[PDB]
């Protein structure tokens, strides 16, 4: 909760600092207001209770001027938890690492005391496997290429598969998309891609 | 050598030095942008003497948690170990903590890319942070490594959103 | 700096209560949340990403950008340009950055290494190894541009990367107004130091404005009226220093808070969010 | 659901005119995370299945337009028994009239 409790602790101290002040005597003869009253005559204590005035009026505006930069921190802070609101827990965010590490699921707003928590679900991937690929593949000269994902091999075999999780695809017209021929293609494989619809034909 | 001194009244305390100042015949004193003085000449030697700080710097005082030791490294900020175990780091002089070769990622901060940790019969280390482990990207023009399997991440975050809503009746 | 080296200052000082700590305080958190502001922005990275020896990304070339093993300090060739165009004794003092210029120059090579060779992956997973070609016909059906508009041009868009990063350097070279944004930054703390400073110049109404001229000239029945008005005006400067900074931090914070979320969303991702990485 | 804006000035600001598309009129359907063909799990490609009641369609996400559900709505994967929820159908074959034909 180091957030939550620092802006608690961070506040206390200043209202203490705030408070401590009333003790600091600025030059006057007591820090006791009523003191200094009940020992002088307006002729004199005018000059001491203005250094009071002065000290805890500097004091104070020194307090709150804290506290509007604060406050616009606070609020800068508002601002974005009421974006990840909107984003995260009413929609999900397309936006790298603005709700949690790894690609944004959803979001559950706890609260908590002179905050929000969020539980940013999240999909992390966590166990690669390495292959061969390619930018495109050759058919019949025709350069084919994934319309969503990648193409991969293990090694004897082409496949397409997604981008964010292994899953091998067998290549076809239904995966792939044309575009020219293979020539201006620096890297292009090689493969065959299969025809979905011819083999229907046949049979 | 750090001294209190006294030209003509001028008071102050530095590290009076010889000096390449050309004054001209008429000037006494020399002034820093601050208007304390800068260099003086000599009242009996006409020889320009600079006057420089008697060197400073903040006591950063590291500690692991009561709640764990007793035991404290001091980070004097900017000084050299020369004027104060001992090390030398672009920070300050560094004491009471043990320099160490392996990097470790950074415990107590203590700037210049220093850290230092509570560690192995213990004592305060302090290191050059590691900036998490070196790793080659196994990059080649036709590898790729495709994810089989996930986590699903619960990262929680903790944001400010009010602040406790003081006032204070100013008159009062 | 209000009352360097003199106890009968310092204890005057005690008088106006908490001042000096909350001062220190202040500037305390403005000083570590220019640690948090960099590790928030650069530090976005677990591992220290490195590049291979083979420099083969289809044609593209990050030479330019990469560190080159011959400098001193790892920079690269155009940070090496942007550290050369881009430019005290009475108490101030400026502490050192947590991470050197080197562990930056190490960060940025690292997240360049991962966006290089790895596209967005280095920030969700781990970094996945992914050729440099393949890397932007992604990025290019990203924006809608279907992907054989970009092998199908790979060379034409290899030369265009390549000279535009070319324009940077002639740019950067000549045309020092260019950082003008970090130049006002360090021009506006300078200028905030030496206005500092100069205050130490002022009298405030008091027979003078360096202190041991008070202290070597009067008393302290008399100095103490003097030297609280030396404090008072040199505090009063202070206070107006530290909100100055204070406040300028917060901006420094917001734009850094910026920074952070283009490295999030542009180097560790794309951005789909129009006009906020570059036009275009 | 956001789709354009436009700017007019107003004295030391701005005014955005945010036109957003608002849905209104909801009806409620018998729906599924897939639907079983032959064995294979169907998916659908871009909305959601659902049923008025007795008949099957997907339909785009935020605006009820019933689809007959074909090979070219849906994806497959797998096979039935994995999916919690799922639910039997038919799914029609786009290309069968014609190549009978
Ligand atoms: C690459 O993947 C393919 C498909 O999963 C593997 O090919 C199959 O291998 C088994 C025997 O191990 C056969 O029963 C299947 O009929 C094969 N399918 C096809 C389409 O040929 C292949 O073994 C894998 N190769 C490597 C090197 O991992
Ligand atoms: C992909 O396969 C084709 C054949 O289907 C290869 O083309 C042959 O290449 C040799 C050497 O250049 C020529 O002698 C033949 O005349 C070519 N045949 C045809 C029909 O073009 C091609 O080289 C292969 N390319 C890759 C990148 O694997
Ligand atoms: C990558 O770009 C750099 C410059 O941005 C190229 O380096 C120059 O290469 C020529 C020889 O081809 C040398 O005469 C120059 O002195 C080099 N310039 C500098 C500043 O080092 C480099 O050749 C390019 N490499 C590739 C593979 O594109
Ligand atoms: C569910 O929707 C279907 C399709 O609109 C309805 O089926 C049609 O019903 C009308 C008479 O109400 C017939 O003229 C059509 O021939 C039917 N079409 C088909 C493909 O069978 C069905 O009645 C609706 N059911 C409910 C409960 O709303
Ligand atoms: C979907 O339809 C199939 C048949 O087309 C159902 O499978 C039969 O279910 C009964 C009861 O479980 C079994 O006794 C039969 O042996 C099953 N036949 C086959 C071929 O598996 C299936 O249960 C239906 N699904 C649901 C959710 O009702
Ligand atoms: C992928 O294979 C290369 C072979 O050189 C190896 O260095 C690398 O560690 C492998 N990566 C993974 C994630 O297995
Ligand atoms: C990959 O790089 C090697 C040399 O490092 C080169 O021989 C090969 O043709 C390249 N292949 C592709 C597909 O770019
Ligand atoms: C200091 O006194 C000596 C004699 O003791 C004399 O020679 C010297 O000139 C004096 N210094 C100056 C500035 O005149
Ligand atoms: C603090 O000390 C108590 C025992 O006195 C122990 O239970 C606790 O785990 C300690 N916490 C840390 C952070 O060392
Ligand atoms: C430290 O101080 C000594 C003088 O005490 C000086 O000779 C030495 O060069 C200094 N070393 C560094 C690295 O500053
Ligand atoms: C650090 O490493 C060197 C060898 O490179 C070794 O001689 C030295 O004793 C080590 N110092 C410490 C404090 O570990
Ligand atoms: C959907 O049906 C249930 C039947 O209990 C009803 O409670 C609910 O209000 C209905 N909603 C709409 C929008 O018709
Ligand atoms: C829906 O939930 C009920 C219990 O709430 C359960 O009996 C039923 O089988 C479920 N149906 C489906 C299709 O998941």
């Amino acid at each position: 909760l180091g957030k939550l409790q620092d802006v608690v602790n961070q506040n206390a101290q200043a209202l203490n600092t705030l408070v401590k002040q009333l003790s600091s005597n600025f030059g006057a003869i007591s820090s006791v207001l009523n003191d200094i009253l009940s020992r002088l005559d307006p002729p004199e204590a005018e000059v001491q209770i203005d250094r009071l005035i002065t000290g805890r009026l500097q004091s104070l505006q020194t307090y709150v001027t804290q506290q509007l930069i604060r406050a616009a921190e606070i609020r800068a802070s508002a601002n974005l938890a009421a974006t990840k609101m909107s984003e995260c827990v009413l929609g999900q965010s397309k936006r790298v690492d603005f709700c949690g590490k790894g690609y944004h699921l959803m979001s559950f707003p706890q609260s908590a005391p002179h905050g929000v928590v969020f539980l940013h679900v999240t999909y992390v991937p966590a166990q690669e496997k390495n292959f061969t690929t390619a930018p495109a593949i050759c058919h019949d000269g025709k350069a084919h290429f994934p319309r969503e994902g990648v193409f991969v091999s293990n090694g004897t075999h082409w496949f397409v598969t997604q981008r964010n999780f292994y899953e091998p695809q067998i290549i076809t017209t239904d995966n792939t998309f044309v575009s020219g021929n293979c020539d201006v293609v620096i890297g292009i494989v090689n493969n065959t891609v299969y025809d979905p619809l011819q083999p229907e034909l046949d049979s | 050598k750090c001294v209190n001194f006294n030209f003509n009244g001028l008071t102050g305390t530095g590290v009076l030095t010889e000096s390449n100042k050309k004054f001209l015949p008429f000037q006494q004193f020399g002034r820093d942008i601050a208007d304390t003085t800068d260099a003086v000449r000599d009242p009996q030697t006409l020889e320009i003497l600079d006057i420089t700080p008697c060197s400073f710097g903040g006591v950063s005082v590291i500690t692991p948690g009561t709640n764990t030791s007793n035991q404290v490294a001091v980070l004097y900020q900017d000084v050299n170990c020369t004027e104060v175990n001992v090390f030398q780091t672009r920070a300050g002089c560094l004491i009471g903590a043990e320099h160490v070769n392996n990097s470790y990622e950074c415990d107590i901060p203590i700037g210049a890319g220093i850290c230092a940790s509570y560690q192995t019969s213990q004592s305060i280390i302090a290191y050059t942070m590691s900036l998490g482990a070196e790793n080659s990207v196994a990059y080649s023009n036709n590898s790729i490594a495709i994810p089989t399997n996930f986590t699903i991440s619960v990262t929680t975050e903790i944001l400010p959103v009010s602040m406790t809503k003081t006032s204070v009746d100013c008159t009062m | 700096y209000i009352c360097g080296d003199s106890t009968e200052c310092s204890n005057l000082l005690l008088q106006y209560g908490s001042f000096c700590t909350q001062l220190n305080r202040a500037l305390t958190g403005i000083a570590v949340e220019q640690d948090k502001n960099t590790q928030e922005v650069f530090a976005q990275v677990k591992q220290i990403y490195k590049t291979p020896p083979i420099k083969d990304f289809g044609g593209f070339n990050f030479s330019q950008i990469l560190p080159d093993p011959s400098k001193p300090s790892k920079r690269s060739f155009i940070e090496d340009l942007l550290f050369n165009k881009v430019t005290k004794f009475n108490g101030l003092t400026v502490l050192p950055p947590l991470l050197t210029d080197e562990m930056i120059a190490q960060y940025t090579s690292a997240l360049l290494a991962g966006t290089i060779t790895s596209g967005w992956t280095f920030g969700a997973g781990a970094a996945l190894q992914i050729p440099f070609a393949m890397q932007m016909a992604y990025r290019f059906n990203g924006i809608g541009v279907t992907q054989n508009v970009l092998y199908e041009n790979q060379k034409l868009i290899a030369n265009q990367f390549n000279s535009a990063i070319g324009k940077i350097q002639d740019s950067l070279s000549s045309t020092a107004s260019a950082l003008g944004k970090l130049q006002d930054v360090v021009n506006q703390n300078a200028q905030a130091l030496n206005t500092l400073v100069k205050q130490l110049s002022s009298n405030f109404g008091a027979i003078s404005s360096v202190l041991n001229d008070i202290l070597s000239r009067l008393d302290p029945p008399e100095a103490e009226v003097q030297i609280d008005r030396l404090i008072t005006g040199r505090l009063q400067s202070l206070q107006t220093y530290v909100t100055q900074q204070l406040i300028r931090a917060a901006e420094i914070r917001a734009s850094a808070n910026l920074a952070a979320t283009k490295m999030s969303e542009c180097v560790l991702g794309q951005s789909k969010r129009v006009d906020f990485c570059g036009k275009g």
